RNA sequence: AGGGGAAAA
RNA sequence: AGUAGAAACAAGGGUGUAUUUUCCCCUCUUUUUGCU
């Protein structure tokens, strides 16, 4: 209904209905990179003289009607914008800082949820026992291992459909879950997800993160574990061991 | 005492401090002004090399053409670009005889490629040249130019979406009497500066209509542009760099797939793998050299460099290797595939910027432009400039240099690592006929060459017919920078090997520190960096608290986010106090809040805010991840004014960009990055799942929509989520859109 | 606890710092 | 044919099946049956679909909810998720390949086909394809038979016969022209697709003149190629090439290589941007007065701490410049800074006023202006800039002196190291008394301080260029550190004004000028000071141990400039301390695993174990872990300083000299090609920097050291 | 899936 | 003058970062300068 109407009216003018109906499907990604500004380089030379500046944040403009023009010091947060297509607004970190100690407080928030993967590793971290360090030569093997365990039952292109048909139902195409697992962890998982808040793409992100399995060569000495894995900067070193436990089973 | 940091390798080894021989702490050289010199030279040099080859005027593009393949056998050492088209066929031959059915596995996989390979894929990559403006634009950008002056002319088989569709609408572009394009014109108007009172020329860019000619049209679809490569270690000199344009990418492409396939079913080949990957495989090399050696058997290792490796490589050549390579395959893909050797071997090389003039007697300096040199008296140039365009003149064209022989810079570096990978195959027992044998790893032009023979004189014979089949071949190996001694210690691309690898931990100095994204994406780089560096460079763990210790100094002075109990003042000082007095447990805060560093060697591998979770109040916790941030995209819902809830931080800001142009004006341009940018978000509307997965389909935009919609309606009310009204409106609606379509 | 030290710092030679002397009066 | 086609069947037909098979990359010109055959069956399947709708009550009505949705004539995509919705919705089967019609009342998956063979067969073929007793089967015949599954023609008698009688309407029109024979015996092979790509015209042209010289056209050479066999042809041209082309070895014995070659010419001079050993700083103890931290500030307080100011006059002039416009420029700052400090609230940051010896001094107005090339035809006197090579310098003994310097200890904590978080692991104990040691060790370098101040000028530097392009600022150099006392300390070396700063490339230069004090007398070593204007300043009463001296106070005053990359890396000047650091602990690693326990504790105490580090004349001289890593500090420090292509270049050819001498004195018998060729590589990089020739005498005494 | 950063050839 | 080096800046379009490989991070568009 909205967006029916939105497509009427952007198909009424002139060079709208020329790009809608002279572009196809595929040339939409070659059309959505399009740019015709100067590119940048070197960010981080930009962020260091930009940080200087009085707004070197842009923020939607509905910022407006939550910040206060400034503080109680008379130190400005936001200025309205010229160069702009009045949808953006300039901003300072005062701003974030003062939306940080001074902003809405709620008790729901979704960092943990969207996250579960960090978490774990905290709780690993945290419930794990150190021994001693050893200091002996170290025998280091560069072979492949695995960053990110995934789900064992899944390959990388099982979770690949899985994650498209628990988020994306009617866009899976031609393809067919087989594997059971992989049919009982779409069904956990809609029923999980089920009334979600959260944008699509970012849970299947998170869906990506919590199933699909990454592997990356590195020089290993002793376990092969991702748990492990995950601590080879702590546990292993050029000429010393240091004996641990990860808290997990 | 006279301090000398060179005697320190007096007692340690050199390897073991080759960190200390890498000036990596210092500005990269760059090139300051005009790259048409370096071009000449490059021109030149590979000229010179060839000097000795067949003339010929090409009856298409009506340039002169240098082709030294089958030319005289070298009578010296210096560098040649005589190949020999039988030696490389036998060496292919030889290689495929070692690997048997590797040429037809790589086939086809590569021809699966072909035809599943959508043409999107050319966006990939960086600035391309662009001959509908004549210029570098973003890849992107000049596939779009390409597609549109494509469609207006007439070919639309790019309509569907497959590259090989693009390749055969370039062929039938190379074909047609006279090209319409869409190019970009100058006006200029004397404006005066209302800050500093001057007269400046205020610029505007437009569009128009030109009209090139059969022969205008094929030299620009043949040119590469040139410019000289910046931020380059380890040279006094700088040298030349080329980009080609549109009709050349794709061929490339699947050129380089199927060289890659190839490369990948390779023991001795140093490509695709890299990092850890190549360093595993280059030590399982010198262990089974150095262990299938007997005990009386003498091994030495040559470490080597080849001189002016891309001017020494024929496209012929490569077209040679290819028409052997897809033997007994489908005619479609044996053309499909040798089509970029043909390109190539017609390229033209576009001079670049071209110089700058000063008359001081009038106090005045100006850019004289390449196609302009062709027509200017030489006593303007001094002695090396006049020098190099006397020889080059006759290869000038339309402000571009006829270039056959040379691959320019790198175009082909999987096709020259097959060959040198071949040449390196070539020295099994089976084919030297002799005691001594050879083995070892290239990748692109450097390699390791490890020969193995019964005495002293075993080790000479091998590696001098070593070096005389390379130049027969057409590689130039370099004498002054190659060197040889006993297996057991050598060099490769900046990886030293004394008995096994060592870290050398300057060449990762640049990656230390603050990206400049945002707080939190800066933190989590940083982090991540040292912890990755400690993991692979043997980074130790003292080091490493100090690097997280300089990172977090740098880090807290670029966002001006000192420790809240600190007398550091600031914009910033007086919110971030107002923060730390209001809140109780002071660790919960992130540094980018004025919070303590809680980072240590134990939870390098944990996100900042899930590092400090558990020590976060509640009140802080819920302001700096509320559902609602001002400063991070939201999303409307979809298939509902309610937007989808952010989980992201206040903390992952986007900061301002600025694309501006000093006394230019492009409002005309501008207007259809928006309207497209316009017509994307409103077809993701539209389709939840675009932006996961990119879209394929060879319908219009508004005919997907229409029919989307559609589909939808009918879905809703069979379902029950709509009324009747509500489905009939959205009918009409969509009946009212295509009729609009159908008339415009 | 660690104080850096050299054998080549001599207590007399630099009779007076050049680069940070002492100058108040 | 197809113009057959185009006019026989409707236009939106014609147009769906031209996409259809365009969307496969099939051309209509050439694939003519198959065209007719996609026409024919889209025809077949609207006409099915259409003229059938459901009521509100749920039953099917002709004449609102259509009886059949179409998923034929739609891209791939599209089909997909049109079926993939209907069969989330209404439950049914997801068919293994697209259909072509889906009915609500009966709800399911109809496949509909048009065949000109027997209809038997082709209902096999399909039954056996789909593989599914799911989705019905429909086949319609030219010839007026019809067939379905299990005999359910969901459509009623009336529109069947409409579609046998247009199926044999459109048989015997193709019949009238004699097209029905291909048409009918094409059907076997419709389903498969043939990839064509084919060379001919210009691109044809261009590859009959991309092959070797002895063949005419792609065809011959490919013929010769496909039947191409090896028969000796490497070892036959072998065998011709000349013996004169070889790969000879040449013995790299003990006595080969020879001293590197230095250019020669006048004296080397210092060129960095800022004085390292000659620089004196006005110091404030514990600053607490109001305003501390403004630059501006501090350096008026400084200033003020010291008494002594006397007319200021040339002692060493600059022989290229105006050295009356140093003077003014000198004065001018002087002036500024009183009446800054005339008013109350001094401002952030201060602008000078454009006087003709800042303009002069900051080359205002000397580029000559830009002029499109199209404007300026018609100029008779244009020349082409120069690019002469640099004149070679020859090295002067000030460079080993100012690195012997940068090498020492000093007094006073130059860098103050962030917190982190708790050690709980052993190794980060471990880890953490290590670094204790190396900070203890590197933050009473003077290296330390030279980094700490080039961060400041350069962050200064950057910040004021980029915030204010066209004006005059004025920029303190200040620094701060922390006695051996324990009290903060905030030193001022001088004072630099940063000229107009519109940069636009990378390497567009910013010019500025540099005012710094010092007691270094310029006539000492003037070849040093050839860029530099020296005046005397003042007279400046030093406690010594005995007493008390007055000695001259300088201003060494110089044009300078600095582009956008050089500050850039002139900031991270912090990362050449883990340059250092790295390489110690490592070191200190490599000893460990052979002892099996931590040797930092001895190295930096015991001073048990010592380095080769320098050279005096009774010898090579050895130093402890912390000179060492001193030393490599000062390295680092100096390569980020003197930093050029000169430089970059000679450390990437002198390394394999370096490993071909460590090849030797492994007993490996190294072996070179051209070593000549790489001497003349390695001298070629030699030309005027005081750092790369310094280097490359620092290489020749490890040399003439090593090789015995 | 895309973008950015670093390194090497 | 100075930076700098094979050609430029010293204001008046930034129209000059390419191919391959590897590693890492992220998920969108419309009046200031303080490293205690
Ligand atoms: O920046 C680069 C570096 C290397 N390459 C590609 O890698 C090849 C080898 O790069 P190289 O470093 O060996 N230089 P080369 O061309 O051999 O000349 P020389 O220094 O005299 O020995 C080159 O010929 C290019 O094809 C690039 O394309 N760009
Ligand atoms: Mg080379
Ligand atoms: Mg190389």
């Amino acid at each position: 209904m909205e967006r029916i109407k939105e497509l009427r009216d952007l198909m009424s003018q002139s060079r709208t209905r020329e790009i809608l109906t002279k572009t196809t499907v595929d040339h939409m990604a070659i059309i959505k990179k399009y740019t015709s500004g100067r590119q940048e380089k070197n960010p981080a030379l930009r962020m260091k003289w930009m940080m200087a500046m009085k707004y070197p944040i842009t923020a939607d403009k509905r910022i407006m009607e939550m910040i206060p023009e400034r503080n109680e010091q008379r130190q400005t947060l936001w200025s309205k914008t010229n160069d702009a297509g009045s949808d953006r607004v300039m901003v300072s970190p005062l701003a974030v800082t003062w939306w940080n100690r001074n902003g809405p407080t709620t008790s729901t928030v979704h960092y943990p949820k969207v996250y579960k993967t960090y978490f774990e590793k905290v709780e690993r971290l945290k419930h794990g026992t150190f021994g001693p360090v050893h200091f002996r030569n170290q025998v280091k093997i560069r072979r492949r291992v695995d960053i990110n365990p995934g789900h064992a039952d899944l390959s990388a292109k099982e979770a690949q459909d899985v994650i498209m048909e628990v988020v994306f139902p009617n866009e899976v195409g031609a393809r067919i879950l087989t594997s059971e697992s992989q049919l009982t962890i779409t069904k956990e998982k809609k029923k999980e997800l089920q009334d979600c808040k959260i944008a699509p793409l970012m849970v299947a992100y998170m869906l990506e993160r919590e199933l699909v399995r990454k592997t990356r060569f590195l020089p290993v000495a002793g376990g092969t574990s991702s748990v492990y894995i995950e601590v080879l900067h702590l546990t292993q070193g050029t000429c010393w061991e240091q004996m641990y436990t990860p808290g997990g089973e | 005492m006279d301090v000398n940091p060179t005697l320190l390798f007096l007692k340690v080894p050199v390897q073991n401090a080759i960190s200390t021989t890498f000036p990596y702490t210092g500005d990269p050289p760059y090139s300051h002004g005009t790259g048409t010199g370096y071009t000449m030279d490059t021109v030149n040099r590979t000229h010179k090399y060839s000097e000795k080859g067949k003339w010929t005027t090409n009856t298409e593009t009506g340039a002169p053409q240098l082709n030294p393949i089958d030319g005289p056998l070298p009578e010296d050492n210096e560098p040649s670009g005589y190949a020999q088209t039988d030696c490389v066929l036998e060496a292919m031959a030889f290689l495929e005889e070692s690997h048997p059915g590797i040429f037809e596995n790589s086939c086809l996989e590569t021809m699966e490629i072909v035809q599943q390979t959508r043409v999107d894929k050319l966006t990939q990559g960086r600035q391309t040249y662009d001959w509908t403006l004549n210029r570098n634009q973003p890849a992107a950008t000049a596939l779009a130019n390409t597609i549109e002056v494509f469609r207006s002319n007439g070919l639309t088989a790019n309509e569907s979406g497959r590259l090989i569709d693009f390749l055969k609408d370039v062929m039938d572009s190379m074909d047609k009497e006279e090209m319409e394009i869409t190019t970009h014109f100058q006006r200029k108007r004397r404006v005066r500066d209302n800050m500093t009172k001057k007269m400046v020329t205020q610029r505007t860019i437009g569009k128009k209509k030109q009209r090139l000619n059969k022969r205008s049209y094929l030299i620009r679809a043949l040119t590469l542009n040139t410019m000289t490569k910046d931020a380059e270690r380890g040279k006094l000199k700088r040298r030349a760099i080329a980009t080609p344009g549109m009709q050349i990418r794709g061929f490339v492409y699947f050129v380089e797939a199927l060289a890659r396939s190839i490369c990948e079913k390779l023991e001795q080949s140093g490509l695709p793998v890299g990092g850890n990957e190549k360093k595993a495989k280059l030590a399982n090399v010198v262990r089974k050299m150095m262990t299938n050696s007997q005990d009386t058997e003498l091994s030495f290792t040559i470490t080597g460099d080849n001189t002016k490796w891309n001017e020494n490589q024929n496209p012929r050549m490569f077209l040679a290797m290819i028409t052997y390579i897809t033997r007994n395959q489908p005619e479609w893909f044996r053309n499909v595939l040798s089509i970029a050797p043909i390109m190539f071997s017609n390229k033209m090389a576009r001079l670049g910027k071209g110089y700058m003039f000063e008359s001081k007697s009038m106090k005045l300096r100006t850019q004289v432009p390449a196609e302009m040199l062709a027509n200017i008296d030489l006593k303007y140039f001094n002695k090396s400039t006049r020098e190099k365009i006397e020889k080059i003149r006759p290869l000038l064209i339309d402000g571009t240099a006829s270039l056959s022989p040379g691959m320019m810079m790198g175009m082909f570096n999987m096709l020259s690592t097959v060959l040198g990978v071949s040449i390196l195959n070539l020295g099994q027992k089976k084919y030297t006929k002799t005691t001594y044998w050879w083995d070892g790893l290239q990748s692109s032009d450097d390699f390791a060459l490890i020969v193995n023979a019964p005495n002293h004189e075993g080790i000479q014979a091998g590696v001098d017919r070593f070096y005389r089949t390379c130049k027969l071949v057409g590689i130039n190996m370099s004498k002054k920078k190659s060197y040889i001694n006993r297996t057991g210690t050598f060099e490769f691309t900046s990886f030293f090997y004394r008995y096994g690898f060592v870290a050398n931990f300057s060449m990762e100095l640049p990656s230390f520190g603050v990206s400049g994204i945002n707080e939190s994406a800066d933190m989590s780089v940083g982090v991540t960096v040292i912890k990755n560096n400690m993991i692979n460079n043997d980074l130790g763990p003292a080091t490493a608290q100090m690097a997280l210790q300089l990172f977090i100094k740098d880090y807290r002075y670029t966002y001006r986010c000192h420790r809240g109990d600190t007398q550091i003042q600031t914009r910033r000082a007086f919110e971030l106090g107002k923060l730390w007095e209001q809140t109780r447990s002071k660790a919960g805060l992130l540094v980018s809040d004025g919070g303590p560093n809680l980072y240590n060697i134990r939870n390098l591998h944990i996100p900042e805010v899930c590092l400090k979770w558990e020590l976060m109040d509640e009140d802080y916790q819920g302001r700096l991840c509320n559902p609602m941030n001002p400063f991070v995209s939201h999303k409307e819902i979809d298939s509902v004014s309610m937007e989808y809830d952010a989980v992201a931080t206040t903390h992952s800001w986007i900061p301002k960009r600025n694309r501006s142009i000093l006394n230019t004006s492009q409002r005309g341009i501008l207007e259809d990055e928006q309207m497209y940018q316009k017509c994307c978000n409103l077809f993701e509307k539209f389709f939840p799942s675009s932006s996961y997965r990119r879209p394929v389909g060879i319908s219009s935009m508004v005919e997907a929509m229409v029919s989307r919609a559609r589909i939808d309606a009918r879905i809703d009310f069979e379902s029950g989520r709509i009324k009747k009204e509500e489905f009939a409106e959205i009918m009409k609606i969509c009946s009212t859109i295509e009729e609009l379509r159908r008339q415009k | 606890s660690y104080s850096p030290t050299s054998p080549s710092y001599s207590p007399t030679s630099p009779s007076y710092s050049p680069t940070s002397p002492s100058y108040s009066p | 044919m197809e113009d057959f086609v185009r006019q026989c069947f409707n236009p939106m037909i014609v147009e769906l099946a031209e996409k259809a098979m365009k969307e496969y990359g099939e051309d209509p010109k050439i694939e003519t049956n198959k065209f007719a055959s996609i026409c024919t069956h889209l025809e077949v399947c609207f006409m099915y679909s259409d003229f059938h709708f459901i009521d509100e009550r749920g039953e099917s009505t002709i004449i609102l909810k259509h009886r059949f949705e179409i998923i034929e004539g739609r891209d791939r995509t599209m089909a997909w998720t049109v079926v993939n919705s209907i069969c989330n919705t209404t439950g049914v089967e997801k068919p293994k390949f697209l259909p072509d019609l889906y009915d609500y009342k009966e709800n399911r998956f109809i496949e509909i086909g048009v065949t000109r063979r027997e209809v038997h067969i082709y209902y096999l073929e399909k039954a056996n394809k789909i593989k599914s007793e799911k989705t019905h089967i429909h086949i319609f015949s030219f010839t007026g038979e019809e067939m379905a599954t299990k005999a359910d023609y969901t459509l009623d008698e009336e529109s069947r016969a409409r579609i046998k009688t247009r199926l044999f309407t459109i048989r015997q029109e193709m019949a009238s022209r004699g097209l029905w024979d291909s048409f009918r015996q094409s059907e076997r092979g419709e389903e498969t697709i043939e990839e064509r790509f084919e060379i001919t015209g210009t691109m044809r042209r261009l590859a009959d003149q991309s092959l070797p010289p002895n063949f005419s056209s792609l065809e011959n050479f490919r013929a010769y190629v496909d039947g191409f066999e090896p028969n000796g042809c490497i070892e036959g041209k072998l065998s011709q090439m000349s013996k004169e082309v070889n790969a000879r070895i040449e013995p790299f014995l003990r006595t080969t290589p020879r001293p590197l070659r230095l250019p020669d010419g006048p004296p080397c001079s210092q060129r960095s941007k800022f004085l390292l050993m000659d620089a004196l700083k006005l110091s404030i103890e514990d600053p607490s007065h109001e305003g501390e931290g403004i630059p501006l500030y501090d350096a008026i307080k400084c200033m003020k701490t010291f008494f002594g100011w006397k007319e200021p006059n040339i002692i060493k002039p600059h022989e290229k410049g105006i050295n009356p416009n140093y003077l003014l420029t000198w004065k001018q700052v002087l002036a500024e800074l009183q009446d800054i400090k005339n008013e109350e609230k001094i401002p952030r940051t201060k602008n000078m006023k454009k006087t003709s010896q800042l303009k002069w001094a900051l080359g205002e107005n000397m580029a000559p202006e830009k002029v499109d090339f199209e404007d300026c035809k018609d100029v008779n006197d244009l020349k082409q800039y120069d690019s002469d090579e640099p004149e070679p310098r020859s090295l002067a003994c000030w460079i080993q002196s100012e690195f012997n310097k940068a090498c020492e200890l000093t007094d006073s904590s130059w860098v103050e190291l962030d917190e982190i978080g708790e050690d709980v692991a052993p190794i980060e104990h471990i880890a953490s008394m290590r670094r204790n040691y190396f900070t203890a060790e590197v933050s009473h370098c003077r290296a330390t301080e030279y980094i700490m101040k080039g961060v400041y000028i350069n962050t200064a530097l950057l910040n004021a260029s980029c915030a204010a392009m066209d004006d005059f600022q004025l920029i303190p150099m200040i620094s701060k550190c922390i006695t051996k006392e324990g009290r903060r300390k905030t030193n001022l070396y001088g004072f630099i004004i940063k000229g107009r700063s519109h940069l636009r490339n990378d390497t567009d230069v910013v010019n500025f000028v540099s005012m710094e004090f010092s007691l270094t007398d310029p006539r000492l070593e003037p070849h040093k000071w050839e860029k530099y204007c020296v005046l005397e300043i003042g007279d400046m009463l030093l406690r010594t141990a005995v007493g008390q001296v007055s000695r001259p106070m300088f201003l060494y005053v110089r044009t300078n400039g600095t582009s956008k990359i050089k500050m850039k890396w002139g900031m991270e000047m912090r990362r050449c301390l883990l340059q250092s650091l790295q390489q110690i602990e490592s070191m200190i690693e490599a000893e460990s695993s052979v002892k099996e326990k931590d040797l930092t504790k001895e190295f930096f105490e015991n001073k048990s174990e010592t380095w080769p580090i320098g050279e005096s004349p009774k010898g090579v001289e050895e130093g402890s872990i912390g000179k060492v890593c001193r030393t490599l500090l000062a390295k680092s420090v100096f390569n980020s300083l003197y930093a050029s292509p000169q430089l970059e270049g000679f450390s990437a050819e002198s390394r394999k000299l370096l490993l071909i001498v460590q090849a030797l004195r492994d007993n490996l018998e190294p072996g070179t090609f051209d070593l000549e060729g790489l001497y003349e590589a390695i001298e070629e990089c030699l030309i005027n920097d005081p750092w790369v020739l310094l280097n490359a005498s620092w290489f020749n005494s490890f040399l003439t050291h090593a090789l015995r």
